[PDB]
């Protein structure tokens, strides 16, 4: 499916997207990796969001940085920290989206 | 079904009737509000839309429910609805 | 009293059974769901980025 | 099987069943959840193969 924003640092990627349920993004999330998240390191380029100051979808969630234990996983390649937020916009009387925006981080293989 | 997908629920709170909702139909939403993992929210969604009622499931969302993010956990709160006569 | 059963008109049955049935229903109805369940679904795909930022 | 494994059932979650699974069955998959050693999780997995 389309997503929204694709931002990468040569060790994880930082997307931010959309999917149309309960269930497409339960079908991506599941192609990728499940993590139980632990230490999360605070840095500069969280609060330039808080900022606005790097554009981006501020529905979403901060942070790219923490220590990761696997759950589950389907792709070997990636190391998904988590589906970091899901909210389902339903839009207004002068349109749709209905669908379910998200946002996830990935670090991939090597 | 909340219990056996091992989730705590943090609040269920009815609704009112949707007077304008229909002509042969009041219905009334219930939003649910449930956190655990998201491997068991998706349980808990799935084992409401295969329950043998009419609790309709709709706009979903979830968040990570700790400010600091020191551990996994995620805050649920999904709205369904069953639809009662006038 | 009344006997094994009444007299014949059957007496006055006018009153019992028509302040009754009931309305019966009876209401052969209102029991258990399967529910149903819904499906899922549409995804894959290409190449793009996470190519490039990672 | 578990506990006679020496396993830690840490969580045992049922599934939905699969309506679009097949036309004459709904499978409903069991995600478990136990923890200890290499030798006795391959231990509970042959158990519950030979069940």
């Amino acid at each position: 499916v389309w997503v929204k924003t694709f931002s990468e640092n040569n060790n994880a990627v930082s997307i931010d997207g959309s999917a149309v349920s309960h269930d497409e993004v339960a079908e991506f999330m599941r192609g990728l990796n499940g993590v139980v998240w632990t230490p999360k390191g605070m840095g500069r380029l969280v609060d330039r969001r808080r900022d606005s100051k790097t554009a981006r979808v501020e529905m979403l969630t901060s942070d790219a940085t923490i220590e990761e234990f696997p759950e589950a996983q389907v792709s070997p390649f990636f190391k998904n920290i988590d589906l970091q937020t899901a909210k389902q916009v339903g839009g207004a009387q002068v349109g749709v989206p209905i669908l379910v925006e998200f946002k996830i981080t990935m670090t991939s293989n090597y | 079904i909340g219990k056996k997908s091992g989730l705590e629920l943090s609040s269920v709170t009815p609704g009112k009737e949707s007077v304008g909702g229909g002509e042969f139909f009041a219905r009334i939403p219930i939003k649910m509000t449930v956190s655990g993992n998201y491997h068991e929210i998706a349980l808990f969604l799935q084992e409401m839309a295969n329950m043998r009622r009419i609790v309709n499931v709709n706009n979903i969302k979830f968040d990570s429910a700790k400010l600091k993010n020191e551990k996994v956990v995620l805050q649920s709160e999904f709205q369904a609805t069953t639809f009662r006569f006038v | 009293c009344e006997e094994p059963p009444a007299p014949a008109p059957p007496p006055a049955k006018p009153k019992a059974a028509a302040a009754v049935p009931v309305k019966a229903a009876p209401t052969e109805t209102g029991a258990q769901a399967a529910p149903s369940y819904s499906y899922v679904y549409n995804p894959v795909g290409k190449r793009d980025p996470f190519r490039s930022p990672i």
